[PDB]
């Protein structure tokens, strides 16, 4: 019984553009899209949380609250799975999907509630590692690359 | 009854070896294995030399089969060394070296036996029965 | 196979004397017994005691007219334990030896073995041997570890 | 549910019309549920414990091999008997015995610094001699025929081979609390919990 | 070690204290002397009992041969006039019903003095006999010796650094 | 151009792949880089090494050789579905229906005696699964047998099982012709796929720029004949690990021995021509009458039969470009002695055919007693074996200050 509501909800999601210029998902061809890019990121220094969280809080505006997590020194490789990478008009873009959303039923999911969910679930470090991985991939692939 | 010589046993038809208690039965099995591998005996010999995957050895106890396989492997290596050197310290090995005229082909056959000793057909009774039931499952009717 | 490579020629002659007293000692017509021959390299095997050369087969005849089963088992277990402690008492001083030609070997505790048929008489032998401070292992013990 | 629907989809892809019994589907589901294997933590950084997988050779400093006794390795898979590829072998044919021998060759080549090989040599049940595999036996034969110890410079060929094969073979004790393992020398046990038990300095 | 578990082994000195003990088979399961097939007689016929007791005696003789042919240097046997019958003094003993007494008494029923004369008849340099003397003087001597000095090695540093290949979920 | 990279270890092949990627960059950034592997740990190690070399390792696809071959079948030739109709489970479920229909034939009397005795649909499914596995092996390895079975003609020199295997396969091909399923499979498509690449003038669209084959040491001749036609248009770099630097395979004909002698490898950086055999005048005396080379090393001749067949299959290619990058190992330890004897293709096993070789023993290689490179351990139980292994690994970690447990 959920299917005729599911297909119209899917088309309502796909018709809604997600860009600063208003680019929808239907304008992306098969060569431009890349779904589920798996990357490995190396690190040779001992990853100290105190030396990393201050560097994050120096530039990221969402780190006003969000007390820092505690994790051991990780030296080696880091795995990651980006949901979607797509290019448009000579500009690359990253796209991730979150679908839990248990606590909202009304229209209260504004930018403040989404920013509070980003600060609570700690998706800022994941997005920063995704930007670092995409920067290293575009530097390795395309010569004379500017961020 | 008659006495048994390991280098004069006719390998044709059915033969019944009565090995008494304390006798070298495990040595006699390895000697007959080398005789079947090299094809020795002259008039009482096999019509053709056989490989390692055609010699069937049947012993009930599994540790006895493992010990017999290790002893046959050691005898194969010792006979290969004695055939490459054309000399030995054992009188039965001396008569085995004297029975063959060619040395290079016998050494190559013993090297192939040393390489194919992993695929040797030295099994138990129930193991050989299970292998025959699983291999030719059509005539038997086995899963 | 005519040649026997394991035992001493005295034990071979004892077996060929005991089993060839009458014709068809195994009582079947299709099972014949033949006199076997000993090995030439092992013809000098001698189990020597402190007094003199001990013979190959020594049939310990229990003295008495008629006896039971358990009393006979207990007396023969005590006689066997006395023989074990005598062979181990004289074996640690270089008196009882196993001689191959000129080579000699002292008799340790692993050399003497008691051949039984059931588990009850095996436990009887083990008790009669641990009564005289002699530890004994049971190779034929098939008891489970979950029953202790 | 995914395995059951996959079995039903693979059955209905052929458009099966006859009836199917319950025990066949139960045995098929039991075979398909245990078919999966996990290899996500293969090279995470901890020491790798895995079986020999064919066509996978990775260089390592220390390569250890367990279960190299006869019968266990090489893993022998009997042919079907009615297969025609086993009757007339070609160049590009693949068998499990040759794959295991090539895996042993790749494990010998892929070892950079140290190669460890351990096999069950003595039985724990009846103290019977368990012979190793033919690959390890050919390896120790090539070692004994290609190398010699500096103590016996020119003694013999077979005696030097036996001395090398006895020097390389380290027959360990049956029990961990044996005092032979704690004897100072080439090898010494690192078990500190069994040191006062092996020293025999405790109260009864 | 039992007689079945001693097949193929080797022992320097062998003691057989209960080689004269025998058991009488009650069930009638024998083999035919012509067709060589297993015949199970569910009725209590004495001919089937005798034909099963013949195979039992042959199995006991084979067990006697297996138990005798494992000794290398010395074997010792325990012979006694064992009577399976409940009578104390009937004038005859059942050693002829055993495997050893069929070879000692030559398959003839005899007495304890007859068994002693059959033992003393076949006396050679290898075959001797002695009486069973019950007596104990001292158990054993331990002769212990002091154990050698030993120690255990200690790892000086860590086995490995904190190396781990993780994901975003491992850092959260 | 199909490039073949012979090397002793895998780190040299990883460095060569790094030099190939840094030398030639991809024109399309979103185009995935096809690297053919066999297992998941091989792909994981390749991802970790490429991440350690480049700083990143992304958009690298690791498919199966069969999956990549079917993907190239879909991309090159049209009107082909994404999934193969002839699979193991699909052929098993088809043969479970077709085998009771074929019991009335005279050639299936053995299967009738095997099946009609007692069957609760258990022996039939096992027979269908085993025959479907054999048909999948025939689809991979033996396409000419299936091509002759589709016509209805037998093959001379095979076993008795073909007498029930030839009508069973052909009636399968009609059966998928009877349903709505497509006709095409792996066996009948490879010849048209080879012909359409040689007969074409321009490169077909949708093909990748460069394909890597790393960690794969075993391939069928059908897959190599397809990859040669793929390498005629698109540059494919083949990374194969061989333990010997010289030629250690077999031979086919004396007219092929001269063709192998004319082919010579060249180094990647030194750019010097290096021959295959150590001796060119005595190269004919090494091979036997059947065509097998008398290898001096007994371990390489007794263990690496799969690589011995694979190097003969690689040398049979006409347009193959062979490059050798072998790093020599100084023989100091026992393990390095064994690796040097394997790589240099020499026989150090002293037989002692004469009395002078048997009396003296200083003609062998000296082994130091402190050399703990190769050790053989005898254990009594599986618990005590790994209990000894843990203590020996702790001793190895204590002996070497720079030693990682990941490298163990």
């Amino acid at each position: 019984q959920w299917e005729p509501v599911l297909t119209e909800w899917i088309t309502a999601v796909l018709q809604a553009p997600l860009n600063e210029t208003g680019v929808s998902l239907s304008q992306l061809s098969a060569r431009n899209k890349q779904v589920e890019m798996e990357f490995y990121l190396p690190i040779s220094e001992p990853l100290i949380a105190s030396q990393l969280d201050t560097l994050i809080r120096q530039f990221d505006p969402l780190s006003a609250g969000c007390p820092p997590l505690e994790f051991m020194q990780v030296r080696g490789m880091l795995k990651g799975f980006i949901d979607l990478v797509f290019r448009h008009e000579g500009r690359y873009y990253l796209l991730a999907y979150k679908s839990n959303w248990l606590g909202e039923d009304s229209s209260a999911y504004t930018q403040q509630a989404m920013a509070a969910a980003m600060q609570a679930h700690r998706y800022d470090l994941q997005y920063q590692l995704y930007t670092l991985a995409l920067h290293r991939y575009l530097r390795h692939r395309i010569a004379d690359y500017d961020y | 009854a008659e006495t048994l010589d390991p280098l004069r046993l006719p390998l044709q038809g059915e033969r019944l070896i009565e090995a008494s208690a304390g006798t070298g039965k495990t040595f006699t099995i390895a000697a007959l294995y080398l005789r079947l591998l090299l094809g020795l005996g002259g008039s009482a010999a096999f019509p053709r030399p056989l490989t390692v995957e055609e010699l069937l050895v049947v012993t009930f106890t599994e540790a006895a089969t493992a010990e017999l396989r290790g002893r046959i492997r050691s005898n194969i290596h010792e006979l290969r060394i004695a055939c490459l050197r054309e000399t030995t310290d054992n009188p039965l090995y001396e008569r085995l070296l004297e029975e063959i005229d060619d040395k290079a082909q016998a050494a190559q056959w013993l090297l192939l036996a040393e390489r194919q000793m992993d695929e040797a057909a030295v099994f138990t009774i129930h193991g050989f029965c299970q292998r025959m039931l699983n291999l030719n499952a059509f005539e038997s009717g086995m899963l | 196979l005519d040649t026997n490579w394991r035992s001493a020629p005295g034990m071979v002659n004892s077996v060929n004397k005991l089993f060839s007293q009458t014709d068809d000692a195994f009582m079947f017509r299709e099972i014949p017994f033949i006199p076997v021959k000993s090995a030439g390299k092992n013809q000098a095997l001698r189990f020597v005691f402190k007094g003199e050369t001990q013979p190959a087969m020594k049939m310990w005849l229990m003295e008495g007219e008629s006896c039971g089963v358990g009393d006979y088992q207990s007396t023969m277990a005590q006689v066997c334990a006395a023989q074990i402690r005598d062979w181990l008492q004289a074996g640690q001083r270089g008196e009882a030896l196993l001689m191959n030609g000129d080579d000699a070997r002292p008799v340790r505790a692993s050399d003497i073995s008691v051949l039984v048929r059931s588990r009850q008489e095996a436990a009887q032998v083990r008790d009669a041997l641990t009564l005289l401070e002699i530890p004994s292992v049971y190779l034929s013990n098939r008891d489970s570890v979950f029953e202790t | 549910e995914q395995q059951w629907q996959a079995i039903i989809a693979e059955g209905l892809g052929a458009q099966y019309g006859d009836a199917v019994p319950l025990s066949l589907l139960r045995d098929e589901l039991a075979q398909r549920l245990d078919q999966e294997r996990i290899s996500q933590r293969f090279l995470a950084g901890p020491v790798n414990i895995c079986t020999l997988m064919p066509m996978r050779s990775i260089p390592f400093k220390v390569v250890c091999l367990l279960g190299m006794n006869d019968g266990v390795y090489p893993r022998q898979l009997a042919p079907l008997g009615f297969d025609l590829m086993s009757q007339k072998p070609k160049r590009g044919d693949r068998s499990r015995r040759d794959d295991d021998r090539y895996l042993f060759l790749e494990a010998l080549i892929s070892a950079q610094q140290k190669l460890y090989i351990s096999y069950i040599g003595r039985s724990i049940q009846d103290n019977s001699e368990r012979f190793p595999s033919v690959l390890v036996q050919e390896l120790i034969d090539y070692i004994g025929q290609s190398h010699y110890l500096p103590g016996d410079e020119a003694l013999n060929c077979d005696e030097s081979e036996a001395r090398v094969k006895a020097h390389l073979t380290c027959l360990h004790t049956r029990m961990p609390f044996d005092p032979q393992n704690y004897q100072p020398g080439e090898r010494q046990s690192y078990a500190r919990e069994w040191l006062p038990a092996a020293s025999q300095a405790g109260k009864a | 070690v039992t007689i079945h578990k001693s097949k193929g082994l080797e022992y320097p000195l062998v003691w057989l204290p209960f080689i004269t003990n025998f058991r009488v088979q009650e069930q009638a399961f024998y083999h035919d002397r012509h067709s060589f097939e297993a015949v199970l007689d569910l009725n209590a016929a004495p001919e089937s009992v005798d034909l099963a007791e013949a195979e039992r005696l042959a199995e006991d003789l084979r067990l006697l041969y297996v138990a005798l042919t494992r000794s290398v240097w010395h074997c010792s046997l325990g012979v006694a006039p064992l009577v399976r019958r409940r009578g104390d003094k009937k004038g005859d003993t059942d050693v002829h019903q055993s495997a050893l007494g069929r070879l000692l008494q030559k398959g003839e029923p005899q007495d304890a003095a007859g068994l002693r004369t059959c033992i003393e008849a076949l006396c050679d340099d290898d075959i001797a006999w002695q009486t069973a003397q019950t007596g104990d003087n001292q158990p054993w001597q331990v002769n212990d010796v002091s154990t050698a000095e030993l120690n255990a090695k200690t790892l000086q540093r860590l086995p490995g650094d904190n190396w781990r290949v993780t994901s975003y979920s491992g850092l959260q | 151009m199909l490039r073949v990279y012979h090397s002793n270890r895998l780190d040299v092949l990883e460095a060569l792949m790094e030099f190939i990627v840094e030398r030639e960059r991809l024109d399309d950034p979103f185009e995935p880089e096809m690297i053919l592997v066999q297992s998941t740990g091989m792909a994981q190690w390749l991802q970790m090494t490429l991440s350690q070399k480049f700083g990143i390792a992304a958009n690298i696809d690791f498919p199966l050789p069969a999956s990549f071959i079917w993907d190239m079948f879909v991309r090159v030739l049209p009107e082909i579905p994404k999934e193969s109709a002839f699979n193991k489970q699909s052929m098993s479920w088809k043969l479970m229906t077709l085998l009771p229909q074929l019991l009335e034939r005279e050639d299936f009397t053995l299967l009738r005696h095997y099946l009609t005795d007692d069957s609760d649909k258990r022996k039939l499914f096992q027979l269908s699964s085993k025959a479907a596995d054999l048909f999948d092996q025939y689809l991979v390895y033996r396409p000419d047998w299936l091509a002759q079975w589709e016509t209805g003609h037998l093959v001379e020199g095979l076993g008795e099982a073909q007498a029930w295997q030839a009508p069973l396969w052909k009636a399968l091909v009609e059966y998928t012709h009877q349903l709505g399923q497509p006709r095409w499979h792996r066996a009948n498509l490879y010849q048209r796929f080879i012909e359409t690449l040689e007969s074409a003038t321009t490169c077909p669209p949708g093909l990748p720029s460069r394909v890597f084959i790393c960690g794969i040491s075993a391939l069928p001749p059908v897959y190599l004949q397809a990859l040669q036609a793929l390498g005629k248009h698109i540059e494919i770099h083949l990374l194969f690990t061989n333990p010997c630097r010289y030629y250690w395979g077999d031979i086919k004909d004396p007219a092929y021995l001269a063709k192998l002698l004319t082919r010579q490898r060249r180094h990647s950086f030194e750019d010097r021509e290096l021959p295959l055999f150590r001796d060119s005048e005595n190269a004919g005396q090494l091979f036997n009458s059947d065509g097998e080379q008398d290898v001096g090393n007994p371990l390489l001749a007794s263990w690496g039969k799969l690589g011995r067949d694979y190097i003969y299959l690689l040398s049979d290619l006409e347009s193959s470009q062979e490059l050798d990058a072998f790093v020599d190992v100084t023989p100091d330890n026992l393990l390095h002695n064994i690796q040097s004897d394997i790589l240099e293709l020499e026989n150090r096993a002293v037989a002692g055919v004469n009395i002078e070789e048997f009396s003296r023993s200083d003609n062998k290689r000296p082994l130091d007693p402190l050399d703990s490179s190769i050790t053989f351990h005898v254990c009594h139980s599986p618990q005590r074996e790994v209990e000894v292994l843990h203590d020996r690994l702790l001793a190895m970690l204590e002996e070497d200050p720079t030693l990682t447990p990941r490298d163990i």
